[PDB]
C-alpha cells in the first residue's frame, strides 16, 4: 500500500506568508520517486515537482521541495493569490501508486 | 521460482569490476597508447568505448537483470531460434577456463620465488643460463628475466614444440592446484561466498596499483615514461588500423555479452538501477586500465632512463611484459622483494575474479538449465575445477606455453566476436528494441534514451563487424620466437574456435525441425519470447 | 499535448462501462498511459497503469480483476474496461500519461465523470 498522509489537511495563508506542508510516507519512498501535484477547483491536476526538489516546467520559482525519505515538504517562500490550490503529493517507488489525502491553500 | 540475491549491492558492483578488470588492463591498454600515437589514442579509445562498448556492456547487464536466468536460459527465453548463443558462450567460458589459469599459475610460481633476499632473475650466473645472457634486454641476445621466465619457470627451450609438451613440472602443477583449490572454495557455495571473496580479490589490484604507481612515479627517468606513454600524435589517429585496435580492446577490455554479466546482473534485485551500474562499472574498467599504464610506463621510463635499455625492447605486450620486463626492473629497485611480492599478487588477483567471472557463468547457465546440477552445486563444481586442473596439467609441461598461447589465440578470441555480433542482432532486431525498453522501463523506471536505442540497433552490430573484420584481415599462421606451428595445430586452433559458434546454427537448425508447421509458423513460434 | 476522455455518466451497480482517452500531440506508443479517478470527496487514487507496449501492467488492489485497462497503439486510444461497478468506483477519472518514474504523470487529461446508482 504505503499510504501517504499530507500534513495539515487544510491551510489558509494571507498573500506574502511563506508557508510548508508535508508528506509522511508509512514505509520510506526514494527521493526520487516522490511527486507533487497542484489541483485547482473545477481542472484537472498538474505535475508540479518531480522529485523531492525539481520544479515542473513553468512552475514559478517561488516554489520549492525539500526533505527525504519518509517526511517529505513542499514550501512556498511568498504565497500568492493566484495558486490557492490543492496540492497532492504522490509516491512512484512501488506499487501501488499512493498520492496523498492531500491539502489546500485557501486565502484569507 | 524466485531465487538468491547478491546479499549486498556492493558485492554486485565489486564482482562485475573484478571481472571487468584483467591483466589485460595492465600489459595491453598501455601498449596500445605507447604505439598507437599516445594520448591521441584516447580518442579513437574514448569514442570507441562511448559507442558500441558501454551500450554492449550496459544491454548485457540489463538482460542478465530483467530475465532472472544465466546465459543458456536467458538466450533460451529471450528469443528461442538463438538458444544456440547461450550454449556458444558457455562453450567459450569453458575453453577459456584451461588457459586462463595458467596466468595466474605462473603469477603464484613467481609469487612464491619472491620468498627470497636476492630474487633469482637479477642475473645470469644461474645454471639455467646460457652465455648469450645478458643483464637487461638487449638486441640479439636475452635478457636474464627472460631466461629466468623460458628456461626455469617454462622450461620451454626444452620442449621441441606443441608435439613435444615433455614431463610436468609438478612445482608449476601444484601452483595451478592452489589456483584451482582457490576457485572452487570460492565459487562452491555461490554468490554468498563469491560475493564477499570479491572484496578482496577485486579491491587489492587498487592497493597496487596505488603504492605501485607512488613506487613508480618516484623512481628518476619516470617522466620520460609518461612522456612515451603519453606524447600524443593525432597524425596516428588518421589510421584505421588504430580505429580497430582501439575497438578490439574496448570489446575485450569489457567483455560485454561474455555472459558473465548476464550470469552476475542475474541475481539482482528486478528494480535494481543497471543502468548506473553499468556506468560506473565500464568507468571504472578503463580508469583502471590508464593508471596501470602510469604504473607499467613509469618504471619502463626508469629502466630507458638508468638501465640504458632501448624503450623499444621493453615496452612490449602480454606474459613478456609483466614476467620478464617489469620483474627484471623490480629486480633493481630498493625493497625489490617487497615490489616482487605485491607485484605478483596484483596479477594473480587480477586474475582470480577474471576467472571466477567465467566460472560462474558456466555454473549459473548449467544450474538454471538443468536443476540436476543446482541442487547439486558443490558436487558439480569440483567435478568442475577437476577437469579443469587435470586437463591444465598439459599447461604445465615443459612444453605447456605453447599449449597455453594456442588456446590464447584461438580458444575465445574470434568466437566471442561471432556470438555478441547475434547477441545484438536478436536483441536489437528480432527481440526488439522497443520491448528491451519497455523491459528497461520496467527494471529501473526510465527508458533507455534515443541514444542507447540507436547504439543498440545500428552502431553496435557494425562496431562488433569491423572488430572481427580486423581480426581477420590480420590473421596470420600461429608463430611465438621463431617456433611456427604445424598446420595441424593451427587446424586444432581454428576447430576450437569453430566448436562454440557452430551451436548457434546448429542449435537453431535443431529447434527449426522440432517446432511444427510451416517454416513462417515455425519462424513465429521460435521468435515469440518465452513471457509473451 | 492534450488527453480527452470519452465515457462516463450514469451506470448501474453491478454494471459495467469502459471508459476511453484519445491521446494526440506525442507519439503515444512510447509513453506508459495510466489510469487515475478522483472521488468526490477529491482524494486522488491511482487505478491501473500500462506500459509503452502494453506488456506491463498493474492495477491497485481495490480494483484488480474487476478492471481490465487497455491500449490501441494504431489509433492512439487508451481504454478501460469495467465490470463489477460498485458505489465505491462513483469518481472522475483521469487519464494521466505518466512514462517516467522519475517525472510523473507529467500530462492529465480532462477527466470524464462516473457514476454508479439507480435513478
Ligand atoms: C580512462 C577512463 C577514466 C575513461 C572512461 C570514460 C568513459 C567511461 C566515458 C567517456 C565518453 C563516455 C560516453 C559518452 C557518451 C555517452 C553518451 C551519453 O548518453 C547518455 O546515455 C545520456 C543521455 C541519455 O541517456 O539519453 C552518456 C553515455 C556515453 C556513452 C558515455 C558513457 C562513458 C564514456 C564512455
Ligand atoms: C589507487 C588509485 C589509482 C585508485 C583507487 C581508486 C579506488 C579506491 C576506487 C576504484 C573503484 C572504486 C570502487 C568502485 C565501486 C564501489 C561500489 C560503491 O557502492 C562503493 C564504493 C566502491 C567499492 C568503490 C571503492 C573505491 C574504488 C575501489
Ligand atoms: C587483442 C585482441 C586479441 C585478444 O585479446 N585475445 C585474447 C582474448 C582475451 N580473452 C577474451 C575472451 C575471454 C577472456 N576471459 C573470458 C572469460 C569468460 C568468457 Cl565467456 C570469455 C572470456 C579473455
Ligand atoms: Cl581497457
Ligand atoms: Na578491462
Amino acid at each position: 500500500e504505503n499510504v501517504l498522509t499530507q500534513s495539515p489537511a487544510i491551510m489558509s495563508t494571507s498573500p506574502g506568508e511563506k508557508v510548508t506542508m508535508t508528506c509522511r510516507a508509512s514505509s520510506s519512498v526514494g527521493s526520487s520517486y516522490l511527486h507533487w501535484y497542484q489541483q485547482k477547483s473545477g481542472a484537472s491536476p498538474k505535475l508540479w515537482i518531480y522529485s523531492t526538489s525539481n520544479l515542473a516546467s513553468g512552475v514559478p520559482a517561488r516554489f520549492s521541495g525539500s526533505g527525504s525519505g519518509t517526511s517529505y515538504s513542499l514550501t512556498i517562500s511568498s504565497v500568492e493569490a493566484e495558486d490557492a490550490a490543492t496540492y497532492y503529493c504522490q509516491q512512484f517507488s512501488g506499487y501501488p501508486l499512493t498520492f496523498g489525502s492531500g491539502t489546500k491553500l485557501e486565502m484569507k | 521460482d524466485e531465487r538468491e540475491t547478491w546479499s549486498g549491492k556492493v558485492d554486485f558492483l565489486l564482482s562485475v569490476i573484478g571481472f571487468a578488470v584483467d591483466l589485460a588492463n595492465v600489459w595491453r591498454f598501455p601498449y596500445l597508447c605507447y604505439k598507437n600515437g599516445g594520448g591521441a589514442f584516447l580518442v579513437p579509445y574514448g569514442i570507441m568505448l562511448a559507442v558500441g562498448g558501454i551500450p554492449l556492456f550496459y544491454m548485457e547487464l540489463a538482460l542478465g537483470q530483467h530475465n532472472r536466468k544465466g546465459a543458456i536460459t536467458c538466450w533460451g527465453r529471450l528469443v528461442p531460434l538463438f538458444k544456440g548463443i547461450g550454449y556458444a558462450v558457455v562453450l567459450i567460458a569453458f575453453y577459456v577456463d584451461f588457459y586462463y589459469n595458467v596466468i595466474i599459475a605462473w603469477s603464484l610460481r613467481f609469487f612464491f620465488a619472491s620468498f627470497t633476499n636476492s630474487l633469482p632473475w637479477t642475473s645470469c650466473n644461474n645454471i639455467w643460463n646460457t652465455p648469450n645472457c645478458r643483464p637487461f634486454e638487449s638486441q640479439g641476445f636475452q635478457s636474464a628475466a627472460s631466461e629466468y621466465f623460458n628456461r626455469y619457470i617454462l622450461e620451454l627451450n626444452r620442449s621441441e614444440g606443441i608435439h613435444d609438451l615433455g614431463a610436468i613440472k609438478w612445482d608449476m602443477a601444484l601452483c595451478l592446484l592452489i589456483v584451482y583449490l582457490i576457485c572452487y572454495f570460492s565459487l562452491w557455495k555461490g554468490i554468498s561466498t563469491s560475493g564477499k571473496v570479491v572484496w578482496f580479490t577485486a579491491l587489492f589490484p587498487y592497493a597496487a596499483l596505488l603504492i605501485l604507481l607512488i613506487r613508480g612515479l618516484t623512481l628518476p627517468g619516470s617522466f620520460l615514461g609518461i612522456q612515451y606513454y603519453l606524447t600524443p600524435n593525432f597524425s596516428a589517429i588518421y589510421k584505421a588500423e588504430v580505429w580497430a585496435d582501439a575497438a578490439t580492446q574496448v570489446f575485450f577490455s569489457l567483455g560485454p555479452g561474455f555472459g558473465v554479466l548476464l550470469a552476475y546482473a542475474s541475481y539482482n534485485k528486478y528494480h535494481n538501477n543497471v543502468y548506473k551500474d553499468a556506468l560506473l562499472t565500464s568507468f571504472i574498467n578503463s580508469a583502471t586500465s590508464f593508471i596501470a599504464g602510469f604504473v607499467i610506463f613509469s618504471v619502463l621510463g626508469y629502466m630507458a632512463h638508468t638501465l640504458g635499455v632501448r624503450i623499444e625492447d621493453v615496452a612490449t605486450e602480454g606474459p613478456g611484459l609483466v614476467f620478464v620486463v617489469y620483474p627484471a626492473a623490480i629486480a633493481t629497485m630498493p625493497a625489490s622483494t617487497f615490489w616482487a611480492l605485491i607485484f605478483f599478487m596484483m596479477l594473480a588477483t587480477l586474475g582470480l575474479d577474471s576467472s571466477f567471472g567465467g566460472s560462474e557463468a558456466i555454473i549459473t547457465a548449467l544450474s538454471d538449465e538443468f536443476p540436476k546440477i543446482k541442487r547439486n552445486r558443490e558436487l558439480f563444481v569440483a567435478g568442475l575445477f577437476s577437469l579443469y586442473f587435470v586437463v591444465g596439467l598439459a599447461s604445465c609441461t615443459q612444453g605447456g606455453f605453447y599449449f597455453f598461447h594456442l588456446l590464447d589465440r584461438y580458444a575465445a578470441g574470434y568466437s566471442i566476436l561471432v556470438a555478441v555480433f547475434f547477441e545484438a542482432i536478436a536483441v536489437s532486431w528480432i527481440y526488439g528494441t522497443n520491448r528491451f525498453s519497455e523491459d528497461i522501463r520496467d527494471m529501473i523506471g526510465f527508458p533507455p534514451g534515443r541514444y542507447w536505442q540507436v547504439c543498440w540497433r545500428f552502431v553496435a552490430p557494425i562496431f562488433l563487424l569491423f572488430i572481427t573484420v580486423y581480426l581477420l584481415i590480420g590473421y596470420e599462421p600461429l608463430t611465438y620466437a621463431d617456433y611456427v606451428y604445424p598446420s595441424w595445430a593451427n587446424a586444432l586452433g581454428w576447430c576450437i574456435a569453430g566448436s562454440s559458434v557452430v551451436m548457434i546454427p546448429a542449435v537453431a537448425i535443431f529447434k527449426l525441425l522440432s517446432t511444427p508447421g510451416s517454416l513462417r509458423q515455425r519462424f513465429t513460434i521460435l521468435t515469440t519470447p518465452w513471457r509473451d | 499535448v492534450q488527453l480527452v476522455e470519452s465515457g462516463g455518466g450514469l451506470v448501474k451497480p453491478g454494471g459495467s462501462l469502459k471508459l476511453s482517452c484519445a491521446a494526440s500531440g506525442f507519439t503515444f506508443s512510447s509513453y506508459a498511459m495510466s489510469w487515475v479517478r478522483q472521488s468526490p470527496e477529491k482524494r486522488l487514487e491511482w487505478v491501473a497503469e500500462i506500459s509503452s507496449g502494453g506488456r506491463y501492467i498493474y492495477y491497485s488492489d481495490t480494483v484488480t480483476g474487476r478492471f481490465t485497462i487497455s491500449r490501441d497503439n494504431a489509433r492512439n486510444i487508451l481504454h478501460l474496461e469495467m465490470s463489477s461497478l460498485r458505489s465505491e468506483d462513483t469518481a472522475m477519472y483521469y487519464c494521466a500519461r505518466g512514462e517516467v518514474r522519475q517525472r510523473g504523470f507529467d500530462y492529465w487529461g480532462q477527466g470524464t465523470t462516473l457514476t454508479v446508482s439507480s435513478a
